[PDB]
RNA sequence: GUUUGACCUCAAAUCAGGUAGGAGUACCCGCUGAACUUAUAUCAAUAAGCGGAGGAAAAGAAACCAACCGGGAUUGCCUUAGUAACGCGAGUGAAGCGGCAAAAGCUCAAAUUUGAAAUCUGGUACCUUCGGUGCCCGAGUUGUAAUUUGGAGAGGG
RNA sequence: GUUCUUUGUAAAGUGCCUUCGAAGAGUCGAGUUGUUUGGGAAUGCAGCUCUAAGUGGGUGGUUCCAUCUAAAGCUAA
RNA sequence: AUGGUGAA
């Protein structure tokens, strides 16, 4: 019943193809149908009709840049709506303030010991001595995702 | 109300866009379902829509090995427009003046960012060159009235139109950026402030009889770029 | 570990035996031009290649005068080991690692390294405004054992350091770089030069394609070569 | 079990001569429909203000496939393994061994189809390369026949 | 890569563009279908019932009719003819040829465009809107574009 | 009739010379069980065991010849 | 006979 298949046919390879067909002119030539529709783009560009790729690369460049050319002008007075509320004005936080904000040691502890986010200040005032002593500020990142987090989780 | 997870359905959006939209609406909270409603209608979510649509299509053009068919798509494609959700937001001037401080705010703490693979250098750039404009108009009308140097920075306060806005500006100091902020929600921030802050520098300039937006003195560019390299001309 | 192939194997050994005749080449000729036996050689004086957008070459001649070169690292050739005679020039100026630079002063003695070199490595000259902002965003002090390598933050740990040569600020180090300082030399050593970071810095549909245009503009604006007499390549810095 | 004809497919060239197969054949992956039609529009626009040689792709149609065969054309075949109507595949393996020209089953329709720009590709075969690729195209004809015909001897007994 | 994306399949959307139900029913096209009535034959491939469109419907250009000096789509009338044929009783019962009315022949499958899926559905902006152009997306290579149905037909000079 | 457009090495028809030159399978048919006709070759239609070739096959009369090319579809009178 | 109606 199962068997292998046997090779009578195909043992012997075919030599010669089967129809002769002889070959068409177009196989030697270029395509007749890409030269009908480079004539019918043409005749397209000659009536107005399609903007060539240069011109519209012109016509872009030139576009794309008008953008904020145009006055806006020239609301949450709703009983259901309120305004977002600015954060308050400074607190002391000179980087040159006068010797009573800066706070002492004991209390300096108690500061940075205490959680964050439910403290009385973010900083802690210093006296420094000149101008280009003062170093920089890397909290105001935090400070300033904290602003954008409660501005849009605010229940009003 | 209606729970987030709720409105998220409603609005059949992703999590992240579903919270860039809020943020652009300014909608807050479990949120009023009439609210949500209306915000189904915002072009901005047939943009996103279009956006994964897109994002879907390109993957696909990658993944069976065709650059030249994702480089095609890449290049049609456009982004979205926040110039109409500013009105609504901000229906006169003053408003946008009196807003404008958070704005201010985060474009220059940004502008000093040092570049990072969370955000990239074009958009520290733009924050930059806004910063800039700016300064060169707050200079040029010299609204300065309050300087505060402090811990944070130095606290500036400038008079546009006798609104006395504050903005803080931090040192010039290389900065420890933090994993615990979350950039991606700071990013819808950036985009609609310097959308916001792009319309109020026109506005201004067309006030004052300025062409915007002016270029950049190029040889002080290449010494003290920054606020003074900007050249502003009357027209 | 994961299985290696042969394919691989046998394109990294040709191309780091290509690596090594022209570097060994490339010493040859330059160890003969400095004995001053220029008599048969393809070129003996030095060329420097800059290229800029549209894309502009323009070759000059280098001169004795000191000058000011940033450098950074590229991670190429793909399939190339770095081999010993590249690997001490880039633990010398502590390179290895991706996307690293450091400023340099640019010296007859310093070409030929340079020259040997610049497959791995994009140099250029930068503005002052680009030399300060690459400062002033980005730097490390070493602290205390001092396993610390926390970025610069303070002007008085400036004045900690260094002290005794004035440098007392971000700015004076800046100065000291920018211009042919007599401190120029220590501060650049102890600067502990900067990390960049990556160009697409991504990865994803629309990040794959821009890491694929971004390595397709690469190969044009970066050429390796391979000749003995190669100029030096020289790229506008200043835009990154 | 299965008839010797079936199960001639599932034995597939192995993953290196598959994937320099599919690497030579990526060089030539016919212009798609943007490609075809900018380069259209520019030879329109040359010609509205005022001889390139044969282009060369990998011909692929099932029906245009079959009739390079039996004409000695063609000189690579790849012959999906996954086509639903079988019948359309079965006797090509064999009308390709009586032609005598190589032929190779290769694992996914979908994959031939993404290296022409189409959805599933039931068939892909070469009929002229350039002259660079000719010696890699040998190459690549002689390494196929060395691991399919030698190699898969009995593909075609045992059911 | 303990990972992504494709092909194929299966489902959801109060998503966008579409259509069938039913009525009427003299005629038509198919299924189904008895008895009275008269000596398997016969009422009768009828009555009723079921399904499907129209102004007509079906059929229609021979695997035809013929044995002739051959005719040449189908359709309806006369004629063939109450003949052949069947039942050999009762009865049933055609068709070629001939004349008239009207006459139009065509559309696919099958052999490679392969020097260019050149085909088409849908969305969008306009216009001269029973539609046309540009762009976009998708269907298609398991075949949409040229030609041909032996009455031939195709590639070249 | 009046016209505005034509379009492009674009399309079509005839005679001659050369080279090729493809036709529909659970289909015909046989077998068997029911229906139809007044139809003697139940042809025709209906269930099913079986199921073919391409100088082939169907339809007929005479030891050869006569006609056609079924298993696809459209068409007003 | 066909097609339907009702029902200690």
């Amino acid at each position: 019943p199962y068997e292998p298949l046997i090779d009578w046919f195909t043992r012997h390879e075919e030599v010669m193809p089967l129809t002769a067909v002889p070959e068409p002119k177009r196989r030697f030539v270029p395509s007749k149908n890409e030269a009908k529709r480079v004539m019918k783009i043409v005749r397209a560009i000659r009536e107005g009709r399609i903007i060539p790729p240069k011109k519209l690369k012109e016509m872009k460049e030139k576009e794309k840049i008008e953008n904020y050319q145009y006055d806006l002008w020239g609301n949450d007075h709703v009983m259901h709506l309120r305004a977002p509320k600015l954060p308050p004005p400074t607190n002391e936080e000179s980087y040159n303030p006068p010797e009573e904000y800066l706070l002492s040691p004991e209390e300096k502890e108690a500061w940075e010991n205490t959680e964050y986010s439910e403290r009385e200040r973010n900083f802690i005032p210093q006296k420094y001595s000149a101008l280009r002593k003062v170093p920089g500020y890397g909290e105001s990142i935090r400070e300033r995702f904290e602003r954008s987090l409660d501005l849009y989780l605010a229940p009003r | 109300f209606i729970t987030r997870s709720q409105a998220v359905r409603k609005l059949q959006v992703s999590l992240a866009d579903f919270r860039r939209l809020c943020i652009f609406k300014g909608i807050y909270p479990f949120y009023y379902a009439k609210d949500i409603q209306y915000l189904m209608h915002e072009p901005v979510l047939a943009k996103f829509r279009e956006h994964k649509t897109f994002a879907r299509k390109l993957t696909r053009a990658l993944g069976r090995g065709e650059v030249s068919s994702a480089k095609r798509l890449e290049e049609n494609r456009d982004s979205y427009t926040l110039d109409h959700i500013i009105k609504e937001r901000y229906p006169s001037f003053p408003d946008a003046i009196r807003d404008i401080d958070d704005a201010l705010n985060m474009l220059f703490l940004f502008s000093n960012l040092p570049s990072t693979n969370q955000v990239s250098s074009k958009i520290i750039n733009d924050a930059q060159k806004i910063c800039n404009q700016w300064l060169a108009y707050v200079a040029k009308e010299r609204l300065v009235r309050k300087v505060f140097v402090s811990i944070k920075g130095v606290y500036y306060q400038a008079n546009i139109k006798g609104e006395e806005v504050r903005w803080l500006v931090p040192f010039k100091f290389p900065e420890n950026i933090p994993s615990d902020v979350d950039f991606r929600i700071m990013l819808t921030f950036l985009e609609f402030y310097s959308t916001l802050l792009h319309f109020v520098l026109y506005k201004l300039y067309t006030d004052s009889g300025l062409i915007y937006p002016p270029k950049l003195d190029l040889k002080k560019d290449k010494i003290i770029s920054g606020l003074s390299s900007y050249i502003l001309e009357s027209r | 570990n994961k299985f290696v192939r042969a394919e691989s194997i046998v394109a990294k050994t040709l191309a780091t035996s290509r690596e090594k005749e022209r570097i060994k080449r490339v010493s040859i000729l330059e160890d003969k031009k400095a004995k001053n036996e220029t008599q048969h050689i393809a070129s003996g004086k030095d060329f420097i290649l800059k290229i800029t957008e549209g894309l502009i070459r323009e070759k000059t001649t280098y001169d004795g005068k000191p000058a000011l070169l940033f450098i950074v690292r590229v991670r190429g050739p793909l399939a190339v080991n770095i081999p010993n005679k590249a690997f001490k020039i880039l633990s010398l100026l502590r390179l290895v690692e991706t996307n690293t630079g450091v400023f340099v002063k640019l010296t007859k003695n310093v070409y030929p390294l340079l020259k040997v070199i610049a497959p791995y490595v994009v140099i250029g000259k930068p503005s002052l405004s680009s030399i300060r902002s690459l400062i002033q965003k980005r730097g490390r002090i070493i602290y205390k054992a001092e396993p610390h390598e926390i970025v610069l933050n303070d002007n008085n740990i400036v004045e900690e350091q260094l002290g005794d040569h004035g440098i007392i600020c971000v700015e004076d180090i800046i100065h000291e770089i920018a211009t042919m300082g007599e401190s120029f030399s220590v501060c650049n050593f102890f600067l502990q030069p900067f990390k960049l970071n990556r160009e697409v810095s991504g990865f994803g549909s629309l990040n794959r394609l821009r890491k694929i245009k971004q390595r397709e503009a690469e190969s044009r604006t970066r050429q390796f070569s391979n000749a003995a007499t190669a100029p030096v390549i020289e790229v506008d810095i200043d835009s990154l | 079990k299965v008839p010797p004809t079936i199960a001639q497919f599932q034995y597939t060239l192995d993953r290196n001569t598959a994937a320099e197969t599919f690497k030579l054949f990526n060089k030539y992956r016919p212009e798609t429909a943007a490609e075809k039609k900018e380069r259209l529009t520019k030879e329109a626009a040359a010609v509205a203000e005022g001889a390139s040689p044969k282009p060369y792709a990998v011909k692929y149609g099932l029906n245009h496939v079959v009739a390079l065969i039996e004409n000695k054309k063609a000189k690579l075949v790849l012959i999906a393994n996954d086509v639903d109507p079988i019948e359309l595949v079965v006797f090509l393996p064999a009308l390709c061994k009586k032609m005598g020209v190589p032929y190779a089953i290769v694992k996914g329709k979908a994959r031939l189809g993404t290296l022409v720009n189409q959805k599933t590709s039931a068939v892909a075969a070469l009929t002229e390369v350039r002259a660079e690729d000719e010696a890699a195209l040998a190459k690549l004809v002689s390494t196929i026949d060395a691991n399919f015909a030698d190699k898969y001897d009995e593909v075609k007994k045992h059911w």
